[PDB]
This record gives structure tokens, sequence and C-alpha cells, in this order.
């Protein structure tokens, strides 16, 4: 056996044993089987990223968001945005910020 | 189309861009498809049951305007010689 | 919640394609992938609900100005209204039921987390390119799912005929992206913008209208460009799914549904062609995944011819796609389970018996193979319907001639769908293997695209489902009596004796093989000629010799 | 050759020549090729000529 | 008049007719019987009576 | 592994797949064996696919019937025009 | 030819002869059923005193 | 399992003997490994092409066609059949 | 597949009965009569 | 007509090839296996009629139109198991061959890894 | 199955060929030609001459009905005119020459609009 | 899956492949 081959990391549990697949070659993506051995703790933190990013791209998208028309009921983007207009419904009567009819005909 | 004219417009052009009506559906029923697209838009799953009013209402607009349709082309044909009188 | 439904699908290609995947394994990709379809399909619903139903418009100024020299200004901009929000809901549900899938089906391959971020990549330009508000935007997602279907195609690139089949998608595919942007050339000099919303043509100079509806039969597989579409079978089953349901396909309708600038001799007639020289083939194949491309190569031409006919029919067209993708993704699925539960085999004359696959998978091909033959009451018998009922109607007569080639297309198409289920489950068994699947995730996958196909019927794609178009009980009756004739006809497994007929169409009429000379060979003896006798020949100067 | 018993040997050769196509079948395919892949040209030239014909009728008929 | 001859193919393959091999119609329809007496419940609770 | 055993050359069964559980005909044993989550998920989406055909086909069935001129026709004449 | 085992109906000369005669109707509905169809909803009004009382 | 992709010796030999018995001129008595098909048997030429197409659907083998010529006895599909990788 | 005369025959018996629905389909009462007489039979109940 | 391999063929050989690609192609118009069955036997009996035969010329021209009505009826579409050539699973994740592998390689001789001139 | 046994297809022991690259050779047997069908023996044993002859008359099959709807048949053949509008909304909807309504022969303008439809292909000066 | 679970550990550790063909010589430092 060559003097490099035993810092390699061994076949998976996942992989077949008869499949032979040249250990030595570094995938960009992890290659043949990948299980790493600390793979949930892995999941979890990545998965905390993908919410920091969720976040962020949420903000950049409530702070860039343009409606040019009112919209026709409550929308539930009225909730975390302050640049939605009050809603103007098919007749054209303005309405209340949580949909509803103003007083004069409402009941 | 003298001898079967066209009703009048219900519905104004202010209207019609309250509602947002397409610039296709803007013919002589075109309030009857307001009524039906304001019933049809807010009342979500059962639109079928509580809106069959303003469908069945609009369908027999468009019933009126397609029998005056059909009487058109029958005096027009009759008017070129097609269909003898 | 907009930008949501756009970036995060790449986020999830991303993720599994670069080195942080090497940390999470198979386990850790499969979760990652599941969730970033969960989060971009649910702010889908939301956009849905805001554009389609309360008519709200957003436009996002994302990430500046890509482009600006002269008047050629080409902007990071997307823009989500009805079109907008329909194709969003669409493409988010079926790929997250695919994902889903695919997760479970691609288990036992070696790269799995690559095929993840594949396919993840795939939704995320799709997404691009639905939610662009001006044309180059819109090819930065036309040429990303054009990519991305080339790496999914030839996946398994140890197979020679996978990579050639890719080979061939990219380049059918490549005549029709010429003409479509030599189109966006004659649109942007004719009306001074790139924008969607500033397109307004009523009268234009005729290549328009040609050049992009050529660049739209490219990708949504028309007659003269339908060829790559059945080769396409050389990658995965999950792979098919999300190109004949939401991706790829749908993009060229999308295209000509937005904007509404063609010449409608040329839509009806190369759709009508289209749909009955699809059904004609499907009818005689034996592979089990070939039909069913043929299937969706007849209902794209359906499609077409809608939108040939007016913008009701538009409307019309944008709703059979609609609910065209939920049961068509359904089926591929079903088909993929049913594959694997019979070692493999795609014959569909080594089938048989209720031991090779789930209740589940048997239901959800019945369910499907029921909305997609136009059975009443079901979710494509409204949108199916419809297209037929104005095309009973125009006043072209060219549109006379092609209502006759779908009426006949309808009863080719309840004829090999119910032979597709009668081979697979009526029969007597003839295969020798039975491992039937019955894990948690693809049946889920299935249920959700079934839900989907109820939630057509329950609430509508548009305002055209319950408008009456005035037409008598026979002309109105007549699709359900081609569905019922298709059906006996299938079921009673009759054959006809005139054995060329039958070679000419089962070998799809030879388009292949004649294009195998007509154009290519002389490709490459066109090249043999400007080398050899043009480059080390007549232009060739010689040494001195002394 | 361990497995030329499971999935056939390499006796049986490919049975082509390697010869270039013929010159007329070579021409007329390509003739047929810039026919369908030029479309335009030939609309655009068909367009200039039913341009310049009417301009001839009418300075035909004008000067009489 | 033979038959019987080269290769009986019919007994050599007989296991192919067996009962857990063949289509099964009892659960062929699964839930249509659910999914009617609700829409019979349904009739009788709206349209029926009120 | 595969859901049906074989016997070949006249051989006894093996005595594991003998019983009230398993059925033999010509010398292929399979296994009778129910699964839940299967049977549960498939007749609950089938029973929402029935009711919503069903549904939908009585709330049309006069329009499906006669066709559109006829109901229509049928309302004018007898319930006015405006 | 014979039919599967648990449908044998299949095979039957009846149910041949009705999915032929069933889809050789309606092939040739296909084609009729367009003229006579609009003759119908011509005729629908064409009778009507309320639009053309000279045809009654 | 067992063995580097090949089925084993015995299992191969009893489902061969199990598929060569399926002829109404064969007596089961004779019917043993390293038996000739023609002249032990007594099939002829078609009934030999008959066993090794159900050879092939016994064991889910596409079978060259110069193989299939080779084989003329039990012992031979046996011997064939035990040195397929693809064999199941 | 199935080579069926039964199947065959059949066909053109489908043809033959279709065009005599056809000549009956011709030959009918407008639409605006049938309602008429239908509405007229149902009022004398 | 047969190709230029059946022609080679010995007869008994020749005549067992036909009849192995008939019951074959067979398979392959065939909807299933059970229809499939009496083809075979119509087959078999079909070849039956010719094995009391002596005179080589009425052989040959058995055997000539044979295999032209088998070169008229190969499907376009066979049925091939998916494992082997020219099926479906052929040639999709095959284990890789050994590759070998130079540990450290930027790090033999530095200062000297560029091209000559 | 990874791992799945696969013939490997032999290098070269013979002079090439001059145009050797129309072979696609990728390791495994068997190779292919570049694009399939180019030569060898096409699926089914048909030939161009096959193809090219039930075409010529299969074309015309197809192509016959289109010309004879386009030529002998015209907007009067409906049993009804299309959709009618106010002259301020019909106006500007048949201004598009794709529009539908370009076919009511009872418009006054019948003959204008439809003139007005016809495709032009350089855009003149 | 190992363990007989998909929530178990995972099964590898070591070098999963030598990035640029570098391997540490004595563990010491690139
Ligand atoms: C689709 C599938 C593609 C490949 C199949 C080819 C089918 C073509 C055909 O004519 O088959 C009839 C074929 C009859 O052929 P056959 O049974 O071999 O010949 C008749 C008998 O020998 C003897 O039968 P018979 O004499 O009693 O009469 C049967 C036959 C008339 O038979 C004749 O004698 C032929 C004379 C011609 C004029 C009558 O009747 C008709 O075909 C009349 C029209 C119905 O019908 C079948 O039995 C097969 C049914 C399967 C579906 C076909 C139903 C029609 C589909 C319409 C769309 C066409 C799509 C194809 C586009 C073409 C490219
Ligand atoms: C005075 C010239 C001195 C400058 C060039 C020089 O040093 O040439 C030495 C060198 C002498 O080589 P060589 O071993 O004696 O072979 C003579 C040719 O290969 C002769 O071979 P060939 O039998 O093919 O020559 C017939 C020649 C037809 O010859 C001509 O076209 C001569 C007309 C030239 C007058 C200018 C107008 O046609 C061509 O080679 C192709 C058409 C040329 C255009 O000449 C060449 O390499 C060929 C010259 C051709 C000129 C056109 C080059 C096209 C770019
Ligand atoms: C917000 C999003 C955050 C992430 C959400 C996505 C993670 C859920 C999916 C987890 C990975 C799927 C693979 C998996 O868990 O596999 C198991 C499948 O697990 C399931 O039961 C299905 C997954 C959960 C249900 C589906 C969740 C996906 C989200 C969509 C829901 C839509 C409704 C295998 O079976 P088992 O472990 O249950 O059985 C073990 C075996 O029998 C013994 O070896
Ligand atoms: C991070 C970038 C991607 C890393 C993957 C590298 C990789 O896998 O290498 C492959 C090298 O192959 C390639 O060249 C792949 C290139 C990947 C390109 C990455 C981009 C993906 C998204 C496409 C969008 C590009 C821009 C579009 C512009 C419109 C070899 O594959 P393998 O041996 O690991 O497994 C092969 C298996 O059989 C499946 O193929
Ligand atoms: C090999 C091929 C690989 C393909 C990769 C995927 C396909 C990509 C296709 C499109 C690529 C475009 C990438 C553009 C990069 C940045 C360009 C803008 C630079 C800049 O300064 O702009 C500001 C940056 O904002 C921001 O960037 C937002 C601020 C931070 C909040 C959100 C954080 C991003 C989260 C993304 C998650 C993953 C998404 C993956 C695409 C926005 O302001 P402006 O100056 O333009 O002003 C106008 C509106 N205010
Ligand atoms: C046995 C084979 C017969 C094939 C025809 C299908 C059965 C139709 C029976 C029939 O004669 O119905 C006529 C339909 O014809 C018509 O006026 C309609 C012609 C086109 C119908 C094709 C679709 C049939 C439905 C499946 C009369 O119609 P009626 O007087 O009963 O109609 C008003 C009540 N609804
Ligand atoms: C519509 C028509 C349009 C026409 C457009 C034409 C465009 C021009 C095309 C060609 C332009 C490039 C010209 C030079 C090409 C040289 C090609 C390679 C020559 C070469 O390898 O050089 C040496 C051999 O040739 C030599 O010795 C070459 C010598 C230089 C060649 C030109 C000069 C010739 C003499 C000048 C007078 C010509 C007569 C004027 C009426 C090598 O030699 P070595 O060192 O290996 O061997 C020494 C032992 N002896
Ligand atoms: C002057 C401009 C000329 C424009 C047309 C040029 C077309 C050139 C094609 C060059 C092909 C070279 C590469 C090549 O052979 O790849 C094949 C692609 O086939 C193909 O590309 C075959 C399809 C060719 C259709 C070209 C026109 C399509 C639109 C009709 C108008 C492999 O793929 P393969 O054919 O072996 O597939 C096998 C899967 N089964
Ligand atoms: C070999 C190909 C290369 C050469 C191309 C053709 C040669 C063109 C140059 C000679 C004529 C120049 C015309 C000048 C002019 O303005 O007169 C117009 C001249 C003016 O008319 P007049 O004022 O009434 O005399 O006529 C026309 O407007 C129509 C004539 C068109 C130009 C000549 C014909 C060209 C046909 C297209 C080229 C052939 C394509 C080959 C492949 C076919 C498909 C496979
Ligand atoms: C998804 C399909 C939509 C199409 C719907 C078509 C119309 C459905 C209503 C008609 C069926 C009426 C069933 C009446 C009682 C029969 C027995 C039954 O359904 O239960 C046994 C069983 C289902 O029992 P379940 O799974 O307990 O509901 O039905 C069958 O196996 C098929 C027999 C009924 C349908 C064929 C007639
Ligand atoms: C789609 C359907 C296509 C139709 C396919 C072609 C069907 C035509 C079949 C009829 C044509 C013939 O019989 S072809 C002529 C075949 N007859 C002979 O050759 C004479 C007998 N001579 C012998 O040597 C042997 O008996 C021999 C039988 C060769 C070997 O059997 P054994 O070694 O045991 O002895």
């Amino acid at each position: 056996e060559p003097s490099w081959a035993k810092q390699l990391a061994p076949k998976s549990g996942l992989c077949p044993p008869e499949f032979h697949y040249n250990r030595e070659i570094w995938y960009p993506h992890g290659g043949f089987y990948c299980d790493p051995k600390g793979w949930r703790k892995n999941t979890l933190l990545t998965l905390g990223g993908i919410g920091v990013l969720l976040y962020m791209t949420f903000s950049y998208s409530t702070a860039n968001e343009v409606r040019h028309m009112p919209p026709k009921g409550w929308i539930p983007s009225i909730m975390w945005n302050s640049n939605v207009p009050d809603p103007v419904d098919f007749r054209g009567r303005k309405l209340n910020r949580d949909g509803t009819l103003p007083e004069g005909e409402s009941s | 189309a003298d001898r079967f004219p066209p009703p009048p417009m219900k519905a104004t052009q202010e209207q019609m861009d309250a509602a947002d009506v397409p610039y296709h559906y803007r013919d002589y029923c075109a309030h009857m498809y307001i009524d039906y697209k304001e019933c049809r838009l807010t009342s979500g799953f059962s639109w079928r049951t509580k809106c069959a009013h303003e469908l069945h209402a609009y369908n027999k607009c468009e019933y009126k305007e397609f029998k005056r349709r059909v009487a058109i082309a029958i005096e027009e044909k009759r008017r070129r010689g097609l269909i003898a009188a | 919640m907009f930008l949501l439904s756009v970036f995060f699908p790449l986020l999830g290609g991303l993720v599994n394609t670069s080195p942080i995947a090497r940390f999470l394994g198979h386990r850790g990709s499969s979760i990652i992938a599941i969730g970033c379809m969960v989060v971009a399909f649910i702010s889908s619903v939301v956009i849905y609900y805001e554009v389609v139903f309360m008519g709200c418009a957003v436009s996002v100024d994302v990430f500046g100005t890509w482009f600006s020299v002269g008047t050629f200004h080409a902007g990071w901009t997307f823009n989500f209204d009805l079109l907008t929000a329909n194709m969003l809901f669409t493409v988010t549900g079926v790929s997250m039921a695919v994902h889903m899938y695919a997760c479970d089906y691609m288990r036992q391959d070696p790269h799995l987390n690559l095929f993840l971020g594949y396919l993840s990549y795939f939704t995320g330009f799709m997404c691009v390119l639905v939610a662009a508000d001006n044309l180059l935007v819109m090819l930065v997602g036309w040429e990303g799912i054009g990519v991305c279907s080339y790496l999914l195609i030839g996946y398994w690139s140890h197979r020679l005929s996978a990579v050639k089949s890719a080979q061939k998608a990219i380049l059918v595919n490549r005549v029709s992206d010429g003409l479509l942007m030599w189109g966006v050339l004659w649109v942007w000099y004719h009306l001074g913008s790139l924008e969607y919303d500033l397109l307004n043509v009523y009268s234009a100079s005729g290549f328009v209208g040609l050049s992009i509806l050529i660049g739209a039969m490219g990708k949504s597989a028309q007659i003269l460009f339908h060829v790559w579409l059945a080769d396409a079978m050389e990658g995965p089953t999950p792979v098919s799914a999300l190109i004949h349901a939401a991706t790829l396909v749908t993009a060229g309708v999308y295209l000509l549904v937005r904007l509404h600038i063609h010449d409608e001799m040329f839509v009806i007639i190369v759709g009508s062609l289209t749909a009955f020289m699809a059904g004609v083939f499907g009818a005689t194949q034996s592979d089990l995944k070939r039909v069913i491309a043929y299937s969706t190569c007849s209902q794209l031409g359906y499609m077409m011819v809608s939108l040939g006919l007016g913008e009701t029919g538009g409307e019309a067209s944008m709703g059979h796609l609609m609910t065209h993708a939920s049961f068509k993704a359904a089926l591929f699925l079903a088909a993929g389970m049913v594959i694997s539960g019979n070692g493999g085999n795609q014959h569909i004359a080594r089938y048989g018996g209720s031991a090779h696959s789930a209740m589940f998978t048997m239901l959800t091909l019945m369910v499907a193979s029921l909305s997609l033959i136009g059975w009443p009451e079901l979710s494509g018998f409204y949108s199916k319907e419809t297209i037929l009922n104005l095309a009973a109607i125009c006043a072209d007569p060219i549109a006379d001639v092609a209502h006759t080639l779908l009426l006949l297309t309808a009863m080719l198409t309840s004829a090999y769908t119910t032979k597709l289920f009668y081979q697979c489950f009526m029969v007597d068994f003839s295969g020798s293997s039975v491992t039937p699947v019955r894990n948690v995730l693809p049946i889920l996958a299935m249920a959700i695209l079934l839900l989907d196909i109820m939630l057509k019927v329950w609430v509508g794609t548009n305002l055209l489902s319950g408008m009456l178009f005035f037409l008598p009980w026979g002309v109105k009756t007549l699709p359900f009596g081609l569905m019922v004739a298709g059906i006996l006809t299938a079921t009673a497994a009759v054959g006809s004796e005139r054995f060329t007929l039958i070679r000419f169409c089962g070998s799809r009429w030879g388009f292949d093989q004649l294009f195998a000379r007509s154009p290519v060979n002389p490709i490459f003896d066109l090249g043999r000629i400007t080398w050899a006798i043009g480059d080390r020949g007549l232009l060739s100067v010689g040494n001195l010799r002394a | 050759t361990s497995l030329d018993h499971v999935f056939g040997d390499n006796s049986n050769k490919l049975n082509y020549n390697f010869e270039p196509m013929g010159m007329g079948s070579l021409f007329i395919r390509t003739m047929v090729m810039v026919g369908v892949f030029f479309f335009p040209v030939f609309i655009m030239i068909n367009d200039d000529y039913k341009y310049t014909s009417f301009l001839d009728k009418v300075a035909a008929a004008k000067a009489a | 008049m033979p038959k019987v001859v080269g290769f009986q193919w019919e007994r050599y393959e007989a296991w192919r007719h067996h009962p857990l091999l063949q289509f099964n119609k009892r659960n062929a329809f699964p839930g249509v019987g659910i999914g009617f007496a609700a829409f019979l419940a349904y009739v009788a609770y709206d349209k029926s009576q009120p | 592994a595969n859901a049906y055993h074989r016997t070949y050359n006249g051989k006894p069964v093996p005595p594991e797949l003998q019983g009230a559980d398993y059925i033999t005909y010509a010398g292929v044993t399979m296994k009778k064996e129910f699964h839940l989550f299967d049977t549960v998920l498939s007749k609950l989406i089938g029973a929402g696919a029935t009711f919503t055909c069903l549904y939908h086909f009585y709330l049309n069935a006069e329009e499906h019937w006669h066709g559109d001129i006829y109901f229509f026709e049928k309302d004018v004449q007898q319930n006015g025009w405006d | 030819v014979k039919p599967p085992r648990v449908f044998p109906i299949l095979g039957s000369p009846g149910y041949q002869f009705f999915a032929g005669l069933w889809t050789g109707a309606m092939l040739t509905f296909i084609f009729t059923s367009k003229p006579l169809g609009r003759k119908e909803v011509e005729d629908l009004v064409k009778y009507d005193p309320a639009y053309f009382p000279e045809y009654a | 399992g067992f063995g580097g992709g090949f089925l084993d010796k015995d299992s191969v030999t009893e489902r061969v003997l199990h598929v060569t018995k399926h002829f109404e001129k064969i007596d089961a008595s004779k019917v043993s490994p390293a038996a000739s098909f023609e002249k032990d048997l007594g099939l002829d030429s078609l009934d030999v092409v008959e066993l090794v197409m159900a050879l092939e659907e016994e064991f889910g083998l596409e079978i060259p066609d110069a193989e299939a010529d080779k084989i003329a006895s039990v012992g031979d599909a046996i011997n064939y059949i035990c040195s397929n990788p693809m064999a199941k | 597949g199935v080579f069926s005369r039964y199947y065959n025959t059949g066909l053109l018996c489908g043809v033959a009965v279709a065009s005599g629905i056809s000549i009956w389909w011709y030959n009918r009462e407008s639409i605006y009569v049938r309602v008429k007489s239908d509405l007229e039979k149902e009022g004398k109940t | 007509m047969a190709s230029e391999v059946v022609l080679a063929l010995p007869h008994k050989l020749r005549v067992m090839r036909m009849y192995r690609t008939g019951l074959k192609e067979l398979i392959n118009w065939s909807a299933n296996r059970h229809e499939w069955y009496p083809r075979a036997y119509a087959l078999r009996q079909e070849f039956e009629d010719s094995k009391a035969l002596t005179d080589r010329e009425e052989i040959r021209k058995k055997l000539e139109h044979g295999e032209e009505l088998l070169a008229r009826f190969r499907h376009w579409e066979p049925l091939i198991k998916p494992e082997f050539v020219g099926g479906t699973a052929y040639s999709i994740n095959p284990a890789q061959p050994k590759l070998k592998f130079i540990p450290n390689y930027d790090a033999m001789d530095e200062y000297k890894k560029g091209d000559h001139l | 199955g990874a791992g799945a046994p696969v013939k490997l297809a032999p290098r070269p022991d013979k002079p090439l060929p001059t145009w050797y690259e129309l072979w696609w050779d990728n390791g495994y047997y068997p190779g292919q030609p570049a694009a399939d069908f180019m030569f060898g023996a096409w699926p089914g044993n048909m030939t161009e001459t096959y193809y090219l002859r039930f075409w010529s008359v299969f074309g015309l099959a197809l192509a016959a009905p289109f010309y004879y709807v386009a030529n002998f048949t015209d907007e009067t053949r409906m049993p009804m005119v299309p959709q009618q509008y106010p002259a301020e909304v019909r106006d500007v909807l048949v201004q598009r020459r794709n529009s539908m309504l370009k076919h009511d022969f009872s418009a006054p303008d019948f003959k204008e609009v439809k003139d007005r439809a016809k495709i032009y292909w350089t855009p003149m000066y | 899956y190992p363990g007989g679970s998909f929530w178990s550990e995972g099964t590898q550790t070591g070098k999963n492949g030598f990035l640029f063909g570098e391997v540490p010589i004595n563990g010491q430092p690139r």
C-alpha cells in the first residue's frame, strides 16, 4: 500500500463494497457516495446560514418592491410592508388597511 | 347591423378601468363581466355556488348578444343574395 | 416574499454543487434541496394570491443595470404580473414534488448531490426566465435552462447515446435560438425598448412574428424541431418529468402568449400539424417514456393553436399549460415507479398485473391519464374543451382544418393513454422482476400533484372556466365520444394488417434519418471542402526548393 | 476479450468506406439547404423586385 | 392436429397466472365508494330537502 | 428482494414459506402482505378525486344533458328575457 | 389470440363489434358535425318571429 | 451473497435441469449434467434453438448468436451460465 | 395486436349508422320550435 | 436477404439462425408474451413442413424467401433486455479503472516548472 | 446498480481512413457514427428512397385541405358575425393584424380593414 | 442506510481526495 493511502477516507456505508472509484481524486461536490462523519451538525449550521440569507433577501425584497397600482383587497404583504398602498376595490371605492369597506356603506 | 342595432353600453370607461376589465372583454355585457369578476375573485374555493347568479346573468347577456350576431349574419347574407328570402 | 421565489432555488443549487456539499453528503444535501424548494413554493403561493386574485403587480429593480450602450439598455429588473405569477406557481409547485421524488429515486446514484444541484439550477433559471421584465434577462433564462438541460440529459456520461442526445438537444435548440436573437433585434430596432410593457405591436414587419415563432418552436418542440424531445429520454426520470411539465417545453408557449405579436396562419398550421403528428407517433411506440413524450408534444400543439385563436385563446393557452404541467409530471413519476418495479424495463410488452407497483402508483397513473384524455369534470377537461370550443367558432377558414386535426388527435390520445394503462396493469404478467416501490417520499410526491389536479377543478386558472360559448349539443359532446372511442379501441387491443403504414408511423416518419443526410452530412462535406481544397489547396502557398 | 462471450466479439466490422458524398448529391442538398436556411434573403429580394416594378409602372403610365 | 411440438411454453410459464400476480379488482378503484357516499350525503344535505 | 420465490425441479417448498400467509401456484410462492400507509393515502386521495368529479358534474348536469343553446333558450322562453 | 384471464369480455365478438361501431360512428361525426351544427345555430334565429317574421 | 458476480454451480445446474425437461419426447430420468442434446436426449436443432431461448429467458440474458451456436449439451449450458457476470 | 373481423365490420356499420343519424340531424326542427313545443307540453301537467 | 455473416454459416446453423430470428421478431411484433405463444407454435409448424426435403434447389428457394421475409419484417424498435448492448441500462455507471496519482507535483523541482526556450 | 460490466472498445491496429473523425469512439463497445443514421443500416432496414417515396404522396395529403379552405372558402361560412364592440373599443382592437375581428363582413369598413391586414416583410421608406 | 436509519452517524473520516494533489508530509504545514 502507498504511503499516502492511510490519510484517505474509506469507502462509505452508502457505497457498494464491490464498486471501485479511485479515492485519491478531489471532487468539488463530494464525489462517490459522500458520507462525512459530522454531517448532521454541518447540516444544521448550513441551515442556519441559509436562514440568515433568507432574512437578508426578504428585507431587500421588501425594501425594493414597487406597486404602481393599489390592490383590490387585503393582501398578506400589508402585514410586513408599509409601502403597500391602501386597497381600492373593483368598484373604485377606497378601503381600509384591513380590507373592509369604511363607514357609510358598511352594514 | 342597422336592422339589429347594438344596445346602449351600461358600463362607462371609468368603471371598466376601475375593475381592470381586459380590453377584449369591453363589449355590450361588460357590466355583467364586472359583477362576475368581482364575485369570483373574492369568493375563493366555493365560487360556483355563491356566484352562480352572477355567472348565469353574464352568460344570459352573452346569449342575447350571440342571438343578435346570428341575426346580423342572416340579414347580411340575405342582402347579398346568399340566402333566398 | 417576491424575490424568494427566484433566488432561492438558485441558492439550493449553489449549495449542493459547491464544496459546501463535501461536508453535507447525500443525506444532508437531500434535506437542503427539499427545504430550498419548499420555501420557494410558499413564496410563489403568496405571489399567486396577491397578483392573480387581488390584481397588484410588483416590479423589482434587483441588481441595477446589466449593460447599456447607446439606446440598447438591458437592466437586471423583474416584474411580477398575472402570467409571471401563474408560471411561478406552476414551476415551483411541480419542481418541489420532483425534488422530493428525486431524493429517493436517485438514492443509489454515486453523485446524488450533484444531480440535486443540477435540478435546482434548472428550476432557478426557469424562474429567472418567467420573472424577467425585458427580453435580455429572458434570454438569460432561456440559455440557462438550455445549458442545465444539456447537463441533465447527458447525466450518465459513460453512455454514448445519452451524450449524443444532450448534444442533439443543444444543436436543435441553437438553430431556433439564433432566429429568436434576430427577432429580438427586429423588435428593439422598431420599437425602441426591451421591456415587455412597452412592446405593444399592432402591425409589424412580418419577420418579427416569424422569427420569434421559430425560436418558440425550438423550445416547445413543434414540427421540424420535435426531434430532440424523444431522444431526451436518455436522462433519468426526474429530468424527464421536469422537462415535460414545468421547464423548457413550456417556455416558447409562454413567450408567444406574453408577446402576442404572431401571425395566426403559421401558428395555427404548425400547431395542428404538430398535434396530429405527435398523436400518431405516440400511438405506435412501445417505449413507456416515449409515449408520454409524444403526448407532451401533442398538447404543446394544442396550446400553439389556441394562442393562434386570439387573446381569449391566449388565456386558454396559458390555462392549458398550467393544468398540463401537473398531470404530465404525475404521469412521468408514476411511469418511473412502474419502471423501477419491473427491474428497469421500459418496454410495455413486459408488464402486467398489480404486483410490480404500489396502489398509489396505479391510482396516480389512472387519475393523471383520466385528466389527460379529457374525462368530464377533471382538470384537463376544462382547458382542452375550452380550446376545442374556441377553435369551433373561429372565423378563419384555416381553423376549420385545425379543429378536425385536433378532434382526430383527441381520439388518438385516448387510444394510446388507455393502451399505456392496459399494457401496464390489465393484461397477464410478462416480465421477470417484481420489486414494488412503497417509499414515503415518492408517494407524497405523487399525492401533491394529484392535489394540484383537484385544485385546478375547484379553483380555475382564469375566468374562462364556466363561461359558455354557445355550441349545439352535437358539437359540444363529440370529444367525449372520441374519448370513449379511444378507450374502447385500446381495450379491444385491435390491430390492422397494413404493415407498411405501421412501420412508417412507428419509425416516426423518418425525420431523424432524413435529417442525418439533408443538412448534417452536407455540413461535414462542406467542411472537408473548405479545409482540404481551400486552406491546404487553392489558398496554400508552397516553398521554393533550392 | 474477457467479456466477448457476454456482449459479442470484435469479429464483425463496420461496413463503411469513409468516402465523401457524390458531387451531385452534395450540390443538390446544399442548394436545398441554402433555400431553406436563408429564406429571408429571397423574401427581401422579392420585395425589392416587386417594389421596383411598381415604380416602373408608375413611370411608364405617368409620362404618356 | 399437433401443436405440442418444440418446447411446451405454457407449462414452463404457467406461474405467470399466479393469483397474486394478476390484476386485482378489489382495489382497482380505491376510495370511489367513499367519495360516492360523501357525494350522496352532500346532495341529501343540501339540494334535495332544503 | 424479489416478490416471488421459485422452486425448480419438483423440490419441496421451504418450510418458512408455508402456512396461511403464503400462496403457492404452479411452484411459485408469494406472500399476502397488507401495507397501511399506501392503502390509507390511496383511499383518501381517491375519495377526494371522486367527490371532486361527482360534485362538479352535479352542479352542471342540466347544461350537460341539454346543450348551451337549448338550456339558455328554455331559460329565456320560460323566465323572461332581460 | 386469447383475452386476459381476468377480463374475458374484452375478447368477445360483441365487444369488438361494438368498439368498431362506436369508433366508426365518431370518426364520421367528426366530418359531418360542423355544418350540421352551423345550420342548427342559424335555424335557432331564422325561424324566430321576434327577429325574422317573414320566415315564421 | 456469494461469488464475484457469478452464480454458484449447483443452483445453475438445478435451473438448467428444470428448463431442459419441458419437452414431450424427453424422458426425465435421462436428464443429467454432461448429457448431449441430440445424441443423448433426442432433440433436433429447432428444439435446441427453443431450449437456448428458454435459458435466455430463465437467466435474464441476451446470449450472442455465435455463443448460442456452440451450446450443444447440458454441461455446455451450465458452464456458459456460470461464466456470465450478468446471469441473475 | 389482435386482427379482428368483427371490429372491421363494426367500423363500416358505424359509418352507415352515423350517416343515417346525420341525415336525421339535417331534417330536424329549429331549437326555438322545439323549446316552445316542449314548454307547451309541460304546461298541461 | 441475409447478411454476409449469415451467408457464411453452415446450412444447419443457417436454418437455426433463421428460426431463432423468426421467433425473436414474432416477440417484437406482438403485444404480449401470451400473444406470442401461438405465433411461436405456428412458426414451429411452418418449419416442420420442410424438414423432409432433399432437393437442394427447393431448399435454397425456401431459405432465400424466408430470409427476404426476415429482412422485410425487421422491427424498428426491438425488445432488448436493459443491461445488454442496445438496452437502456447498458454502460451507465461502470466502475472506474485504476488511475495513477502523483503526490506533491508542484513541490518537485520548484523554480523550473515552465516550458523551454 | 452502479458498477455493471461493460465491454471496452479496441484500439486501432491498422492504417486509419483519411476521414476517420466520423466515428465516435468513446472507449466502450460499441462506438457510433458522429451523427446517427449518417451511415450504417437504418432501423427496420428502411432507406432514404423509402421515406422520400412515401412522403411524395403523404406531404400533399396533408397540404391538400389547408389549400382548399384557404382558397375556396371565406368568412361567410359562419352562422354568426364576430363579437361586437362599441366603436371606441373596436377601433383599437382591429388595429392588430393578429385580430379575428377583421373577419366581420357586416362592418362598414370591412374591405379597408382587410386591406390593412396584408403582411409585409421589408419596411418601406 | 448505515446504522439502520437515515438519521445515523456518517461513515467517512480522513481526506476525501487531495486538493491540488497535495499530500501532507509528516503532518507539517504546506
Ligand atoms: C457559473 C454560473 C453560476 C450562476 C449563478 C446564478 C445565476 C446568476 C444570474 C444573475 C447574476 C447577477 C448577480 C449580480 C451580483 C450583484 C450585482 C449588483 C451590485 C450592487 O452593488 O447592487 C446592489 C447589491 O444588492 C444586493 O446584492 C442585495 C443586498 C443584499 C441582500 C440580499 C443578499 C443576497 C442573497 C442571495 C441568495 C442567493 C441567490 C443566488 C443568486 C443592489 O443595489 P443597486 O445598486 O443595484 O440598486 C438598485 C436596487 N436598489
Ligand atoms: C484576387 C487575387 C488576390 C491575391 C492576394 C494574394 C495575397 C498574398 C498571399 C500570400 C502572402 C504571403 C507570402 C509569403 C508566403 C510564404 C509561405 C511560406 C514560405 C516559406 O516557408 O519560406 C521558405 C520557402 O519559401 C520561400 O523561399 C519564400 C520566399 C518569399 C516568397 C515571396 C517572395 C518571392 C520573391 C519576390 C519576387 C517575386 C516576383 C515578382 C514579379 C522556407 O525556406 P527555408 O529557409 O526552409 O529553405 C531555405 C533553403 N533554400
Ligand atoms: C415474420 C415471419 C417471417 C417468416 C420467417 C421465415 C419463415 C419461413 C420458414 C420456412 C422456410 C424453411 O423451412 S427453409 C428450408 C429448411 N428445410 C431444409 O433445410 C431441409 C432439411 N435439411 C436439414 O438438414 C435439417 O433437417 C435442418 C432442418 C436444416 C436442421 O434440422 P436438424 O439439425 O435437427 O436435422
